[PDB]
């Protein structure tokens, strides 16, 4: 593996000697929980969600108020 | 923002972090100089109020020095004129536990301002640790607006410093040592109303992809990376953060930075080439769409985080004068790309004991990678240069535009890895390796260097005690300026890297020196408060060697010389 065999334009990733070329059903197999993997852009829908309620609030009023429970 | 830019052409301010959108890091102003700067003395001094590391640096503007904190990042005011005085004070109310999800201490790199205009008046603006973008009153530091932008339930922290363009501010993002996928994103200064977001990873639209995207490099590669580069949904959790520094170039309404490491360090666990992680990205500034992208370090194996700063200059490139980009990066190499097209002009070792890498080959852009210092499961890696904290780490460089050289200071700490599997968990660390850190060949951990960019050139180069992590002041008095992690403040002449003048401060520095004009006298200041990576050992009293993420072992004797601290000096002749 040394970076230069480029099985496509901007990829030109190889497993090294030994090692498998996917990982899933490997012994190197990371297993992830797919809930796990999308929380955090969960959260960013929810932070993004009491933005665009700060914001309403501040184009309503003329006011800047954070916490949305007080909107 | 084009008052800004006037603005940071003026000699009595220091506008933004980086001191302008081209991050040159150069004064014009020449009071203090070579042959008289043995006489500076301390004029005043502030205290902060905290202790931790000290990144950044003041802002001066309008004759108002604007200073900041590591957590909970207080930010005060001080009109010149009145030293003693605060003028206004910010205290951010945060959860302490932002704390726990910091992986090298809780420093922040610093304040950026925005002068009045039809958004209203004059801000100020704070990204907190807790993942606050905060705007606030320049002149009285009421508290404007706030909005959200990083979750530290999931890991997701907020280090490095806002940047203004136009009429949005840039945030970045922090945590993929948790697994955090990175992105910056572009608020409407005056509401904080969210313009445009950029992941670093993923399906194309969440890229937010120019349709000519590196269309002047297509072997740098195109569309459907940030997907076919790894395996499944690994992407979700991929890493590529922005914590570091932007530049701007007004005349093709470019931003550039860099995106951050891929997640976990364990690379076994993340075949394919990652992207786009470790890139340099020049996007639209108006919508976020990239024009280019190129990716420095593909596969990362050894967290050569990608943020380091963007230093524009306009140099001859095969006798004709070109729009430049350079950057040092954590593999210790130093990228020169044209700015305009993305194309490479030149990527040279910052130091010739770089050994993860034989070198780049700058028509097909690729770096040749040397088997030998690689890493993998069930291999414990020695002697790999750099090392993880890199050859160059967060410090803004400088640019002497009529000796057309770069200063930078540099590292030099190699180190072993092993890595381990182990399981992601929204708000955990997934790190996934252990280090040990030590100098590298040539004995010592710093080096203080200057060099041309295009050519590869050093012209000079001098040894420090530890790395030179805050970067640099580069002045037209033909000095350079740096602070030290063993707590002083230096000075060396630019033509020959002679050691002109010293000064023992409290504590370690981190951050940079800034200087600027008041009242017809020139004044440098700087943060001392050592911690941050190199200081997490002090900082939270580990003994452990491959604690702190592997900086344990490296840096601990600068115990022996620094304790924590928190102060702004001020000096003048
Ligand atoms: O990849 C992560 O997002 C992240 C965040 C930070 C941070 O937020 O300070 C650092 C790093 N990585 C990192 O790899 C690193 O070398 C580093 C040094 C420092 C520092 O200021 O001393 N911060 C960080
Ligand atoms: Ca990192």
């Amino acid at each position: 593996y040394d970076g230069t065999h480029c099985k496509a334009p901007g990829n030109c990733w190889e497993p090294k000697p030994g090692y498998p070329d996917k990982v899933a059903g490997s012994k190197y197999d990371p297993k992830h929980d797919p809930n796990e993997l999308n929380k955090q852009a969960e959260s960013i829908k929810a932070m993004e969600a009491r933005n665009q309620k700060r914001v309403e609030n501040y184009a309503k009023t003329g006011k800047f108020v954070y916490k949305v429970e007080d909107i | 923002n084009s008052e800004l830019d006037r603005l940071s052409k003026d000699d009595r301010n220091w506008v933004m972090q980086t001191k302008d959108y081209s991050a040159t890091h150069f004064s014009r102003l020449t009071e203090i100089n070579s042959h008289n700067v043995k006489n500076l003395k301390v004029a005043w001094t502030l205290s902060t109020g905290t202790l931790h590391g000290h990144e950044g640096a003041p802002l001066v503007v309008d004759g108002i020095m604007y200073i900041h904190t590591p957590f909970p990042n207080n930010v005060y005011a001080v009109d010149l004129n009145d030293t003693r005085k605060m003028l206004w004070q910010y205290k951010p109310k945060q959860n302490p536990a932002a704390r726990a999800v910091a992986c090298c201490d809780v420093v922040n790199r610093g304040l950026a301002y925005v002068p009045a205009g039809e958004h209203g008046p004059a801000k100020i603006f704070l990204n907190q640790l807790d993942g606050h973008i905060v705007a606030l009153n320049a002149k009285t530091g009421e508290e404007i607006w706030k909005m959200e932008n990083s979750d530290i339930a999931m890991g997701s922290t907020l280090t490095g410093a806002p940047f203004v363009v136009k009429d949005k501010v840039l945030v970045g993002s922090a945590g993929a040592e948790l697994g955090v996928r990175g992105y910056v994103t572009a608020y409407n200064i005056k509401d904080g109303k969210q313009e445009w977001r950029a992941y670093a990873t993923g399906p194309d639209e969440d890229l937010l992809l120019d349709k000519d995207f590196n269309k002047d490099n297509p072997h740098y590669g195109q569309f459907g990376l940030g997907l076919s580069t790894w395996e499944g949904d690994a992407w979700k959790i991929g890493g590529g953060t922005n914590w570091g520094w932007y530049a701007y170039d007004p005349k093709l309404d470019m931003i550039y930075y860099g995106s951050g490491n891929p997640a976990p360090w364990n690379e076994t666990m993340r075949p394919g080439d990652n992207k786009w992680t470790m890139t340099i990205w020049g996007r639209d500034a108006d919508t976020g769409r990239a024009k280019f992208g190129y990716q420095k370090t593909p596969h990362d194996e050894w967290d050569y985080a990608g943020v380091n700063y963007m230093g524009l200059s306009e140099q001859e490139v095969d006798g004709k004068l070109t729009p430049l980009l350079t950057h040092p990066d954590r593999n210790g190499l130093v990228y020169t790309l044209n700015r305009e097209t993305g194309a490479l002009v030149n990527a040279f070792k910052i130091d010739d004991t770089v050994n993860w890498v034989k070198k780049v080959d700058l028509k097909t852009g690729l770096p040749i990678r040397d088997p030998e210092y690689s890493t993998r499961m069930d291999h414990n890696a020695k002697g790999i240069c750099p090392s993880a904290m890199g050859y160059h780490n967060q410090g803004i460089e400088s640019y002497d535009p009529d000796k057309k050289l770069f200063f930078m200071g540099v590292n030099h700490i190699c180190m072993d890895w092993e890595p381990f599997m182990l399981p992601y968990r929204a708000g955990q660390f997934f790190v996934g390796a252990t280090l040990n850190m030590y100098p590298g060949p040539k004995g010592m951990l710093g080096q203080v260097k200057a060099m041309n960019a295009v050519t590869g050139k050093m012209e000079w180069e001098v040894p420090e005690k530890f790395a030179v992590w805050g970067g640099t002041l580069a002045t037209a008095g033909d000095l350079v300026f740096y602070g030290t992690l063993d707590g002083f403040i230096k000075a060396r002449d630019t033509r020959t890297g002679e050691l002109k003048w010293q000064f023992q401060l409290p504590s370690g520095v981190i951050g940079h020196p800034i200087t600027y004009q008041h009242n017809g006298k020139q004044y440098i200041a700087i943060y001392s408060g050592v911690g941050g990576w190199p200081g997490v050992g002090l900082v939270f009293d580990l003994k452990d060697p491959t604690a702190g993420l592997g900086a344990v072992g490296a840096f601990r004797e600068l115990a022996h010389y620094t304790q924590m601290g928190g102060s702004v000096f001020v000096f003048s002749l």
